[PDB]
């Protein structure tokens, strides 16, 4: 949530150059206005892809989950910030005053792991009824036979192979923690997205540097070296070429939130028919037939983990 | 803060001692966006860190006037040192009385903490709550079934077209 | 203004004083016109979720979770509005729910049944099978439950006696 | 008041529910300081005089 | 899969023309790196 | 639709009696455009 003072950034610490910038009408406000936006729109990106949840379920201490076993994606009540195995990894395999500002985020890491930790455990303990309404306890031996159902198997084929089904997803899971610990460019779009933004702001900073047609890039040796009636035109000069420059940066940011805002969109419908439900689209979900999902938190992003069912020996 | 001009630059800001071992020849720092960093003072062989003078902006707070006039300030990223007082991760806060009590956001603020009007009425700043918690009472035999139902209409709202 | 530039100079300075008039109205309308074309893209993306929403919402019944409101999708009623469309999702909501001790099958003759649609609840004395969205308590027979190997693999079975319509029918 | 500040800052005479942004807080600079080198040369002037 | 050169564009074949372009810092490379990234773009939706 | 010239300032428009209720010292209105609305003619007690 980048935010950018145009009077401070075009005319630091600059009488002179304010009273110039002045004449150029209302360029300020609709650029903050337009950063201010993008700001709204990244909060209501962040709650709607996460806040899908009415309350705050949590997994009771039994862990008789069938088998199945969720100790790498429920929270660890000894972490730094009550965040998952996965979720940790995630957050570690991810990495001034000039006018350029970072609003916080309104949700912290915190929250967004709250917010994974209630979804996760009503989809444990309750599947998908805790979507549609009240959550409904059920046995998760017995909501993995509805899942079976689901995908067009009977249930006897989940409980006549219960354990290696169990077994299986185990070594799917620890095949994922492996591949994110040991593969750090695994995680490269929300990295991808970060640098993106970085070398943006880097840019609007470096055109601080360019003359633009004027006789020096400092806007003090202007007024102080040449008379005000050529200084007036070096300045109207460079407020020109800063104003391009930060309308330029601006569009930019444009254009990359409305990619970000489809890519929230996408995130926010296939948690909710990913992970709420069992979605019947084709590769909408993972290869195969989806069986399940559950999320997980990361840097200004989502992670989800696609459980499906693939069948391997064919006669 | 100061307005400052070493042997052929000129600038605003706060001169601290630094940390940094510039070679006997350096004479201005600069950081990685060709921003000035550190100087060397030309009496005193001490290097001088610049770190720009404080700023940042002055949000107002405020229920909608139509029900009050009462208003509070965020001043953003400062401390509450250089401008009823809260001292949140988004800056300085004023007028809002803290509460411990959590309750759904209606004004956001920033890093967890929203404001809004509530009552004999006033402005409070607290840490929004994600909704009420509540524990499944999961176990390896037991099941809840529904027994009646309700018909449920909702109303979502889609922009189709512009002017 | 315009026609004071052009009232008080001759065209040798005029001519300046218009070329940054109009360099700056023109850099306006450019700005104007990016906003309108990333607005318009966002309009644009709305319109083909609503479109979405009322191919496979109204026109039919979505599957989808969370797609058609919230709860288990019945129907949408759509609604015009200025410059833009109201859905109304009509969509089922479990409200009251008893809580039961269930089993994943039961042994009747070694053999174990499994239910084909619903599954096995016990009210603390006696197992019925009910459909798993209402509760709806049905004797379990053979026209409820399939055969499938077996009852030593399934883990949690319990025992119970699966009634049979065609014996009483033979016997009589 | 920082509420006739948002009033003027929204082109408006009421204002409604929310955070708004109006100006910027800058401290400002107390004093001047200027730092030169030792004035260690010297024109002969005395020689001629 | 346009891409078009900046410096040849604006100043074509002429050494001054590009001295006084680059007074302006990146307003030419960045042009550059998004038709770059335009046409990887196309080049992973006709793959994807 | 005349190009008329009141006191200095030029314009092209229709002139039509207006119903504004002018004060007695106010030589001439305008839009929110900074440009001219309604004028007291300089030779008649009349605003138009
Ligand atoms: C779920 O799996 C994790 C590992 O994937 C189990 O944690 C391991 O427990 C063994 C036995 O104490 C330790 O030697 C390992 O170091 C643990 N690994 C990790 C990553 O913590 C965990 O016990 C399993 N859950 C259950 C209920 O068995
Ligand atoms: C569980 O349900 C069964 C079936 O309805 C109940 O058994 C019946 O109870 C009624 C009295 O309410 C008797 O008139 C019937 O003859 C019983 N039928 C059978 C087959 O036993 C049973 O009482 C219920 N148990 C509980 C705890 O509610
Ligand atoms: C269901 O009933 C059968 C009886 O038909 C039980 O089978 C007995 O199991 C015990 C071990 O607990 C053996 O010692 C007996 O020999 C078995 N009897 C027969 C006839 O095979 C079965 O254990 C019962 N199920 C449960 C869950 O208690
Ligand atoms: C089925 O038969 C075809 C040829 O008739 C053969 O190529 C294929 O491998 C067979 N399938 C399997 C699973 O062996
Ligand atoms: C202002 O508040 C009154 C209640 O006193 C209410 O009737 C009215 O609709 C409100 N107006 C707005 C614009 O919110
Ligand atoms: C604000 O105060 C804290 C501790 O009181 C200090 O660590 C921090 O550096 C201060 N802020 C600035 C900008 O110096
Ligand atoms: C809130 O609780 C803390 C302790 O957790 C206490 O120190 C503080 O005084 C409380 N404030 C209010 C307004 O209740
Ligand atoms: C279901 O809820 C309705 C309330 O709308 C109530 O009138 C009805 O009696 C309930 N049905 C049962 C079986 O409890
Ligand atoms: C089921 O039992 C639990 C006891 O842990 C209780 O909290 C819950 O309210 C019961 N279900 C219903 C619908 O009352
Ligand atoms: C279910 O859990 C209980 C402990 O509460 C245990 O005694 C029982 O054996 C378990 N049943 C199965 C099928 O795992
Ligand atoms: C400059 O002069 C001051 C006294 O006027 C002295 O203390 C200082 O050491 C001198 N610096 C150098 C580099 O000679
Ligand atoms: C000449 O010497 C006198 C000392 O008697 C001194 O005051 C003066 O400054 C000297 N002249 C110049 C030009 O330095
Ligand atoms: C001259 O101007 C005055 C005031 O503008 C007006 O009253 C008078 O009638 C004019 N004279 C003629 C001959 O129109």
């Amino acid at each position: 949530k980048t935010s950018v003072d145009c009077t401070m950034y075009i005319c630091g610490d600059s009488t002179e150059c304010s009273n110039l910038l002045l004449q150029y009408g209302s360029f300020c406000t609709q650029l903050n206005r337009a950063l201010t936006g993008i700001a709204v729109e990244q909060d209501k990106n962040t709650q709607e892809v996460f806040a899908q949840v009415k309350q705050i379920y949590k997994t009771p201490p039994i862990k008789d989950f069938g088998g199945f076993n969720f100790s790498q994606i429920l929270p660890d009540p000894s972490k730094p910030s009550k965040r998952s195995f996965i979720e940790d990894l995630l957050f570690n395999k991810v990495t001034k005053f000039n006018g350029l500002t970072v609003l916080p985020p309104l949700l912290t890491d915190e929250m967004i792991a709250q917010y994974t930790s209630a979804l996760l455990a009503g989809t444990i303990t309750s599947g998908w009824t805790f979507g549609a309404g009240a959550a409904l306890q059920i046995p998760f031996a017995m909501q993995m036979a509805y899942r079976f159902n689901g995908i067009g198997v009977t249930q006897n084929v989940l409980y006549e192979n219960q354990k290696l089904i169990a077994n299986q997803f185990n070594s799917a899971i620890g095949k994922i923690q492996d591949s994110l610990s040991s593969t750090a460019s695994a995680l490269g779009k929300l990295q991808d997205v970060v640098n993106q933004n970085a070398q943006a702001l880097n840019t609007l900073v470096k055109q601080l540097s360019s003359n633009f047609g004027a006789i020096s890039s400092v806007l003090n040796d202007i007024l102080s070296r040449l008379d005000p009636p050529e200084a007036e035109v070096q300045i109207d000069r460079l407020i020109t070429g800063r104003l391009q420059s930060l309308q330029t940066y601006v569009t930019q940011q444009l254009i990359r939130a409305a990619e970000i805002r489809a890519s929230a969109n996408l995130a926010a419908t296939k948690m909710s028919e990913c992970v709420l439900g069992q979605s019947k689209r084709v590769d909408f979900c993972g290869k195969g037939y989806h069986l399940m999902s559950f999320p997980q938190s990361a840097p200004h992003g989502v992670v989800f983990l696609h459980v499906t069912y693939v069948p391997a020996q064919e006669k | 803060c100061v307005n400052f001009n070493f042997n052929g630059l000129t600038g605003t800001g706060v001169l601290t001692e630094s940390n940094k071992k510039f070679l006997p020849f350096q004479q201005f720092g600069r950081d990685i966006a060709d921003t000035t960093d550190a100087v060397r003072d030309p009496q005193t062989l001490e290097i001088l860190d610049i770190t720009p003078c404080s700023f940042g902006g002055v949000s107002v707070i405020t229920p909608g006037t139509n029900t009050s006039n009462q208003v509070a300030v965020l001043y953003q990223d400062v401390n509450c040192t250089e401008v009823n007082v809260f001292q949140t991760r988004a800056g300085c806060l004023i007028g809002a009385e803290h509460v411990n009590n959590s309750y759904e956001c209606d004004i956001p603020i920033g890093a967890g903490i929203c404001a809004s009007y509530q009552t004999s009425q006033s402005i409070i700043a607290y840490t929004m709550s994600l909704g009420a918690e509540n524990s499944v009472a999961y176990s390896n035999n037991s099941i809840a079934i529904p027994t009646n139902f309700t018909i449920s209409v909702t109303t979502e709202i889609l922009p189709v077209s512009m002017t | 203004v315009l026609n004071d530039i052009l009232s008080r100079l001759d065209p040798p300075e005029a001519e300046v004083q218009i070329d940054r008039l109009i360099t700056g109205r023109l850099q306006s309308l450019q700005t104007y016109v990016t906003q309108q074309l990333i607005r318009a893209a966002e309009i644009r993306a709305s319109a083909n979720l609503a479109a979405t929403k009322m191919s496979e919402c109204v026109l039919g019944q979505s599957k989808r979770v969370d797609f058609c409101g919230k709860g288990y999708h019945l129907m949408s009623f759509p609604q015009s509005a200025p410059h833009g469309v109201v859905f109304l999702h009509v969509t089922y909501v479990p409200a009251q729910e008893k809580n039961f001790t269930t089993a994943p099958a039961i042994c009747h003759d070694g053999k174990a049944h499994f239910p084909r649609e619903g599954v096995f609840v016990s009210n603390g004395t006696h197992w019925f099978v009910t459909q798993r969205n209402f509760y709806e308590p049905q004797i379990i027979t053979t026209d409820n439950t399939f055969v499938s190997g077996n009852c030593d693999v399934v883990i949690g079975i319990v025992n119970n006696t699966v009634y049979d319509p065609l014996q009483p029918e033979l016997d009589s | 008041d920082p509420l006739s500040e948002t009033k003027c800052t929204l082109k408006s005479f009421t204002v409604e529910k929310g955070i708004y942004q109006t100006s910027n807080f800058r401290v400002q600079p107390t004093e001047s300081i200027v730092r030169f080198p030792n004035i260690t040369n010297l024109c002969p002037f005395g020689e001629v005089f």
